[PDB]
């Protein structure tokens, strides 16, 4: 989990809806309401900061080549698909399809719109591809991908004659693994369960606070 | 006056030290008050 | 050179730090969200909660102990609410500002007291140091780091050929200017002459994709020609 | 007298500009506004950064040829 | 707020980079990360050997 709904609830009108007798005498708190506001706006500036610090990781927005030449490695499931409206990977939708009032109770609509965040992971996406670590660092410097997984063979110990010489095994093995990963998210509802926990445990709260309207006190 | 004593100005009682203001309230100014809203000066009655 | 340039990014960060307050932003940020806060609280002394006056002295002289006990009450639960507010919101903020500090303590050990590989945990680039600042109610990291500037294409190949064996850099990568093979560092630009002391044998030229054909020095060979 | 209606409200006032520019004042989704230009209040779709091509190709590496050492502040 | 700082690190150390820290990007030893949006949410696929 990131970031969750940008809930905002007006004090006045939730506690006193359309009543000026129930504000007069709501006035006689002082800053309850004020300082409710308060808290909700800092924690609606915090989730638009938590997006921003998990994905604008990235100053430039990359591009993968037009021709796909990864040493047989298929990122074709990870990269953006043109073909869909939204930007978005095979997997960014299939991972959108898993995830499923007006009593001063509005939703404030996060900054950055789901098409700006899958731009920024397409960005990492493709200076990974590309560039290797080297973008995170500086400029992106272009690497053949088959010599930057053997750059990372030779940082987890292992000679990069075992890539080179084993490479098409690897690539497969990569690529059944991308396979096994969109079987289990189209197959496999509760993988996702923690981000539906989040939005289940804002939306519980919100049904709660509009029940007490309800209640005599 | 520089002691921790019970007062009452025209009704305004408090426990404080009172102490010799260099505030000037405008002639027709009997209170002050903090940024807070507390009583932070006072007029005496008897001398202006 | 690189002295030169370490003077001048310490200069630059006087620079920055002596013309935009903004920059301590986060600091102040915690500054104000206290005093707001205690504020609120002293703001609500002022309030009445549905009693007759806010002044507590003004209803103990103006009523009797069996009436004055109703306002009192009010003001009471006005007041302890008030308060219970205040120190809920002070935990919460002190559950956020142990965190930084956790975080501060952890950036302290990993990267002034040492080198860290983590990357961006000690900021742009590759890691070569941090100097801690002391700074009102917290801590200023000046993490200086290694940013590579000027790069260059070259043709490269994953290893080469020379006698039906299969070079491979024992670090680096082998670079072509366009018609000489060489072996480099990955992050700086030194080519070197391709020799049996730049690389390691392993099997033949058959398994590997995108092998080239070239030279491999012997180091040896002029010496024991002679 | 401009009104823009975005997905985060009715925004009067703003000038609406096609161009995207780095956002200065959150609005809302993906929208941003920020005084420029005769001066005037504008409101943009936010843009993410430059967009760059990487020369990627199975036989081309970019190597650096020198550096810079860079100090940079966290406060914390 | 927690969980996003921590997101924000595998960004940083994970797909930005190749962490040494164990079981911090997932099962074996990392080679690289894959970051993916998912609703108020990020998706990391951990290629490891
Ligand atoms: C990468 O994998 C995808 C499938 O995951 C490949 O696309 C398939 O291509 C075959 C024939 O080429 C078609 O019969 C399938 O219908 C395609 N499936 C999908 C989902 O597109 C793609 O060709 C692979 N990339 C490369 C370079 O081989
Ligand atoms: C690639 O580098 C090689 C080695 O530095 C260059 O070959 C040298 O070129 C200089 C003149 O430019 C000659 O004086 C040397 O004798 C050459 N060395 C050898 C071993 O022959 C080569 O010119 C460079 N090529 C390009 C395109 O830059
Ligand atoms: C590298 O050199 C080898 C031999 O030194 C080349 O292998 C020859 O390839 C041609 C064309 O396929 C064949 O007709 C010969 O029989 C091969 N000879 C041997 C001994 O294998 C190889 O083609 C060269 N590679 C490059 C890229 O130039
Ligand atoms: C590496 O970069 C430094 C500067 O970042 C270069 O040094 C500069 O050289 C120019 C002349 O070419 C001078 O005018 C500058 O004053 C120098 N700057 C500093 C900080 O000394 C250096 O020449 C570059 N080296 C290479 C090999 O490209
Ligand atoms: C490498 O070559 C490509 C060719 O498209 C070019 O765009 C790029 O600027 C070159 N890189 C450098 C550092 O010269
Ligand atoms: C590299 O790509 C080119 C296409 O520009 C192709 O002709 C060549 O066979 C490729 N080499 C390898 C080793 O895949
Ligand atoms: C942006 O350009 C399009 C033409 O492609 C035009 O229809 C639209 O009105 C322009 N927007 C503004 C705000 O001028």
């Amino acid at each position: 989990p990131v970031s969750m709904t940008k809930t905002s609830v007006d004090c006045t009108m939730y506690i006193c809806g359309d009543s000026t007798e129930c504000s007069n005498l709501l006035l006689q708190y002082g800053s309850f309401c004020t300082q409710l506001n308060r808290a909700l706006t800092g924690i609606a500036v915090e989730q638009d900061k938590n997006t921003q610090e998990v994905f604008a990781q990235v100053k430039q927005i990359y591009k993968t080549p037009p021709i796909k030449d990864f040493g047989g490695f298929n990122f074709s499931q990870i990269l953006p698909d043109p073909s869909k409206p939204s930007k978005r990977s095979f997997i960014e939708d299939l991972l959108f399809n898993k995830v499923t009032k007006f009593n001063g109770l509005t939703v404030l609509p996060p900054l950055l719109t789901d098409e700006m965040i899958a731009q920024y992971t397409s960005a990492l996406l493709a200076g990974t591809i590309t560039s290797g670590w080297t973008f995170g660092a500086g400029a992106a410097l272009q690497i053949p991908f088959a010599m930057q997984m053997a750059y990372r063979f030779n940082g987890i110990g292992v000679t990069q004659n075992v890539l080179y010489e084993n490479q098409k095994l690897i690539a497969n093995q990569f690529n059944s693994a991308i396979g096994k990963i969109q079987d289990s998210l189209s197959s496999t509802a509760s993988a996702l369960g923690k981000l539906q926990d989040v939005v289940n445990q804002n939306a519980q709260a919100l049904n709660t606070l509009v029940k007490q309207l309800s209640s005599n006190f | 006056k520089n002691k921790c004593v019970n007062f009452n100005f025209n009704g305004l009682t408090g426990t404080g030290v009172l102490t010799e203001s260099n505030k000037k309230f405008l002639p027709f100014q009997q209170f002050g008050r903090d940024i807070a809203d507390t009583t932070d000066a006072v007029r005496d009655p008897q001398t202006l | 050179l690189i002295a030169n340039q370490f003077n001048s990014a310490i200069g630059k960060i006087q620079d920055s730090l002596s013309s935009t307050a903004s920059a301590l932003g986060k600091l102040q940020d915690v500054v104000n969200q206290n005093a707001q806060a205690l504020n609120t609280l002293v703001k609500q002394l002022s309030s009445n909660f549905g009693a007759i006056s806010s002044v507590l002295n003004d209803i103990l002289s103006r009523l009797d102990p069996p009436e004055a006990e109703v306002q009192i009450d009010r003001l009471i639960t006005g007041r302890l609410q008030s308060l219970q507010t205040y120190v809920t919101q002070q935990l919460i903020r002190a559950a956020e500002i142990r965190a930084s500090a956790n975080l501060a303590a952890t950036k302290m050990s990993e990267c002034v007291l040492g080198q860290s590989k983590r990357v961006d945990f000690c900021g742009k680039g590759y890691h070569l140091m941090s100097f801690p600042q002391s700074a009102p109610h917290g801590v200023v990291f000046l993490h200086v780091t290694y940013v590579p500037a000027q790069e260059k294409n070259f043709t490269t190949a994953p290893a080469i050929c020379h006698d039906g064996k299969a070079h491979f850099p024992r670090e680096g990568v082998f670079v072509s200017n366009g018609t000489h093979w060489f072996v480099t560092q990955r992050n700086f630009y030194e080519p070197q002459i391709i020799t049996t002391d730049n690389t390691f044998v392993s099997g033949n030229c058959d398994v590997v994709i995108g092998i080239v054909n070239n030279t491999v020095y012997d180091p040896l060979q002029p010496e024991l020609d002679s | 007298s401009n009104v823009f209606q975005t997905r985060a409200g009715c925004l009067i006032g703003a000038e609406h500009v096609n161009n995207s520019y780095e956002c200065d004042i959150p609005i809302g989704a993906g929208i941003c506004a920020s005084y420029q230009t005769s001066q005037s209040i504008i409101a943009y779709t936010m843009s993410l950064g430059a967009e760059n091509s990487v020369a990627y190709s199975n036989n081309s590496i970019a190597i650096p040829t020198n550096f810079t050492i860079s100090v940079t502040t966290e406060i914390l």
